[PDB]
């Protein structure tokens, strides 16, 4: 009667005020 | 760096920092390990609450004294904190570049060393998820170089499964082992944190006080190690000191208050704890002679032996008391167990022994193994005891019990604690084991075939040493005989039942009246000498109790509230009068 | 200021609600926070216990001063989860807010922080807990401390435990009646004594849904406000008992009969109910009568269950037909679990362990979470005696102690569930026939049955035997009826219109109708005798339209002929 027991970050873009 | 890294040397001039007390020798294997040229990384290893994170904090405040070694001196400790770290990264290199500054400045000064409490966590998952650019990672080189020093605190099952899995950190870091040395330690070292805590709650502790409630955290509150659990009723004591003085009352602590704290921790009934209960006990006898009665032995036996476990005579590590009752079924056996609980005010443990007949039974005692179905379910026995560590654990139909169900008891009754499938230790010394038996009582009864009878005399006692090994009746500390139940007592039994019915009427509201007569007549049919007491229950229940409810919901009781019982000569049956 | 609220400085002007009650639940809350370490309390409860309220309670206490000094100057600020994680949406943009939260706190000494539900939320909160500047205030349920809390050593240690529990009955409406004029004066209209007394006990007794006290304060406030509305306000100036119960129809979605109470009024018509739908065996039902006419009446063991019954016989003997009637007359949810399919050591878990997945641990027993679900639900049991011995052990233990405990640890009380059983022992042995040369009846008492395949401490236990009686002829005749009744309906919407007759329902009733089957075999007949014929002409054929029908049978050659006209 065995059992088997089964087992963010994000680059951004800048942009300069025109 | 400084929201995320905290100077404990100059926190520790201004305070904070609890002084260490009586860790000369953890303190020196650490000063070794940082004076190594390489791999000069301490870990501090030790279980929950052994003062793991005192030892490396207590080490700031040693060098600020001057204390330390001459080399030691003139240095910095720096703990730092992973989760503010962690927190606020939201990018790529968020993490790297503030972890690299951190080290920078660790790397700078020489002299300086880090501390990093739980440092299991890093190694998992320090900087990103899912990458495998973590803070061990980044520390790894550094840390073999030598250029910093980093102080670690991990749990045992923490380090063995989390660390220790990367071979590169761990090699880099040395094991030290972290463990209390003795009890009389942490009551010398909790007089040394006993200005802080007393400051805080403007409370004094007296000597035998302090005393006290490390010794009685340890017996009883076993959620915590001795030395967390001791500081922490000492600390809770103070909290009960703050609340009582409403009006320029006295401020001391006192070992009653103490008492009262650590039964909270363990919300037992705290009369076991306190020896102003002593007359209940005196008088525990006599009670239960109003309760269950006829067997002066039983009675006498029971009340003596939780006695002298009080007084504190009783086994250091075997239970309070340990006894088979083999007498004819419905007797009183099982009731005088049930009957000492209510009056000693402690939990009720049954388990019935018929259910586990067979080898695989004995498993959900214990818990099914490591890779099973049943490793996630805790052991019954284990989960019970554990959860009710003061409790009157009541076996019954022990001789049907399987085999293996025996060997268990052996431990239990010998060494007092039990394994279960999760390897945790369940101690329950404080409970008395009573088991119940019916082998007995048919040997004795069955008189010997043939012309001239033979004597019973030790029949009864060869029945036991044949359904019971040998060493499970050593550790057994004495064998009770229930008598046959006498005449009186068997009418006196029924007089109970009747007032029973009676209470129960009387908070409805309906009184009842009983003919003595009437109360022989239900003490024959309802006892039997094979079944004992055993049937009275059904024929109380069956012939009085029903009749009478079809009333109190409508009927004469419902308006007048009287009702009468008697008997028919001729019919021989019982007759209510209801009005 | 603009993240969390002053909860203390709220109640100062107003708005907060006075707590009643909880003295000894709040004096514990006070004494850790006076600690010098592990002062975190942790208000662990259930939804609608009070835990919320018991926070913006000590608020209250504060501002009044029923609290040491140390105390007094405390401020607790409820932090809102919704507004930091909304408006971001980001990884680590909340976090940076909760930092200048928490900048805030510190920096002003003696301030406490509740945090609601917060388990929802668990990086930040293990170091606000080590530095044990700010003390923090969190309330999670139950069910959520043991996945999170339990399994987070540094989260645990912390934090303190206080065991929030639901008041008892009378505390409960002390509570409302505490709370009464506040009401009151909100909407100028009052209840009367006996009307919250009442909805306290009507409320859990019928809806079973939120909680024993948060379902009293809801439907109060739910009875006045349907009452204050209508415009016969005027005139009533008072709640009726009878007018919350009819209110509280709307939140119990059940007719206001079985709202209304019914304690002593079921008995009498639901022994007439049972005869209205049911035709003979009125000895049958009355055993059943009896038996939960003592738990009415109150002359007995808290403890032990409501009532105990057995049923006996082939199969389909009106063992669903006479447990939905009685499910329905006492307003109680009918809660069925078959014996059939607990024939092998996985399906014998199923009653205290989790088939679905191991993983799962909410769902724990099925049979046992039924009752929690429900805790009045009727049990219903049926074949038995398929069942190991070792299955029906368990029975016996809850039924003489009228408790049950999970694996998971979960407690199930059974004083408010009847229990009854259906077995089918009979249809085996008198179907056989005796090995002689000349053949005997082997039909045999039910009761010799019940005795041999069950255990005596079982029958002992058990208040009674029933044996229900076996069906008759007439109510065959009957149903054959009933089924072409409902035929009948179903044709009239189509606009088809069927005629059968005596004849043939008699006919239908010889073959269909078996003793070892009883009933069940006759639906069966029905449905492919008349159905499949009509069918096919429905599709296409003279039943297209104006659907005019005969039933009629040939005696000569004793099979149905049916007519089909195009009309
Ligand atoms: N001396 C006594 N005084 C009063 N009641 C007694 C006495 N001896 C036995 N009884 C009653 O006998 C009944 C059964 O006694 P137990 O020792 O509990 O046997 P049992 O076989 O466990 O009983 P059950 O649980 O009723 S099957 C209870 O009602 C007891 O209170
Ligand atoms: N040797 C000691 N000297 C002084 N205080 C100690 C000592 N051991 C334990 N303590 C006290 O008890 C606490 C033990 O908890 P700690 O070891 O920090 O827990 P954990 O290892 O779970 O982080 C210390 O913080 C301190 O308050
Ligand atoms: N013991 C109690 N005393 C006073 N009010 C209570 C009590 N228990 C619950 N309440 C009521 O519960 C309502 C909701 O608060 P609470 O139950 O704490 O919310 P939640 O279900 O979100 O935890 C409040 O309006 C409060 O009056």
């Amino acid at each position: 009667k065995t059992n088997d027991w089964l087992d963010e970050k994000v680059r951004d873009a800048l942009k300069p005020p025109s | 760096t400084e929201n995320f890294t905290t100077n404990l040397n100059q926190l520790a001039r201004v305070g904070g920092i609890d002084p260490l007390i009586g860790r000369e020798k953890e303190l020196e294997r650490a000063i070794q390990v940082l004076c190594r040229r390489r791999k000069n990384n301490p870990l501090l290893v030790g279980e929950s609450g052994v003062g793991k994170t005192a030892i490396a904090e207590g080490l700031a405040w040693r060098i600020v004294q001057g204390d330390v070694p001459e080399v030691m001196a003139d240095c910095t400790i720096y703990s730092l904190d992973i989760g503010s770290l962690l927190a606020g990264t939201k990018y790529r290199g968020d993490f790297e570049k503030r972890f690299k500054a951190l080290l920078k400045q660790l790397e700078q000064d020489t002299n300086s060393i880090l501390f990093i409490d739980e440092i299991h966590t890093i190694i998992g998952a320090g900087a990103a998820s899912g990458g495998q650019v973590d803070a061990a990672n980044l520390i790894k080189p550094l840390l073999s170089s030598g250029k910093i020093r980093v102080i670690g605190s991990t749990t045992y099952q923490e380090f063995s499964n989390i660390f220790e899995k990367d071979r590169a950190l761990a090699r880099r870091f040395q094991k030290i082992d972290i463990t209390e040395p003795s009890i009389e330690e942490t009551v010398q070292i909790i007089n040394g944190l006993k200005p802080k805590y007393e400051a805080h709650h403007d409370v004094r502790y007296t000597a035998k006080a302090v005393r006290a409630a490390v010794e009685l955290a340890v017996k009883y509150i076993n959620d915590r190690h001795l030395p967390d659990k001791a500081i922490d009723v000492i600390d809770e004591a103070g909290a009960r000191a703050r609340l009582m003085p409403v009006s320029k009352r006295k401020k001391t602590v006192n070992v009653a208050d103490i008492e009262s704290v650590v039964a909270r921790i363990a919300r037992i009934p705290e009369k076991s704890v306190s020896q102003s209960d002593r007359d209940t006990l005196k008088n525990l006898g006599d009670r239960l002679k109003m309760l269950v009665f006829g067997q002066d032995k039983a009675i006498e036996a029971l009340t003596e032996a939780i006695k002298m476990a009080r007084a504190g005579l009783g086994h250091e590590h075997k239970p309070v008391g340990s006894f088979l009752f083999a007498g004819p079924t419905g007797v009183g056996k099982t009731e005088v167990t049930v009957q000492l609980s209510k009056a000693l005010g402690i939990e009720l443990l049954r388990f019935d022994m018929s259910e586990y007949m067979e080898r695989h039974t004995v498993s959900r005692l214990i818990g099914a193994p490591p890779g099973y179905v049943g490793f996630d379910q805790g052991g019954l026995l284990t989960d019970a005891v554990i959860k009710h560590p003061h409790a009157v654990l009541l076996l019954d139909e022990i001789e049907k019990a399987h085999p293996d169900v025996f060997n268990i008891l052996l431990q239990v009754m010998d060494n007092g604690t039990l394994t279960d499938n999760n390897g945790r230790k369940a101690d329950f010394r404080n409970v008395v084991l009573v088991m119940t038996t019916n082998a007995g009582v048919r040997e004795t009864e069955r008189k010997s075939i043939g012309l001239i009878h033979q004597d019973n005399s030790t029949d009864a006692m060869e029945e036991i040493k044949k359904i019971f090994t040998p060493e499970f009746r050593n550790r057994l500390d004495n064998i009770i005989w229930f008598d046959h139940l006498s005449t009186d007592v068997i009418h006196q039994v029924v007089d109970k039942f009747i007032v029973e019915l009676q209470v129960q009427l009387d908070q409805k509201g309906v009184s009842l009246e009983v003919s003595q007569e009437a109360r022989n007549w239900l003490a024959e049919k309802g006892y039997d000498r094979a079944m004992g007491a055993r049937p009275m229950a059904r024929v109380i229940q069956d012939n009085l109790k029903k009749p009478l409810a079809n009333e109190l919901l409508f009927g004469s009781l419902v308006d007048g509230g009287q009702v009468t019982v008697a008997l028919d000569k001729e019919k021989n049956e019982l007759t209510y009068g209801f009005q």
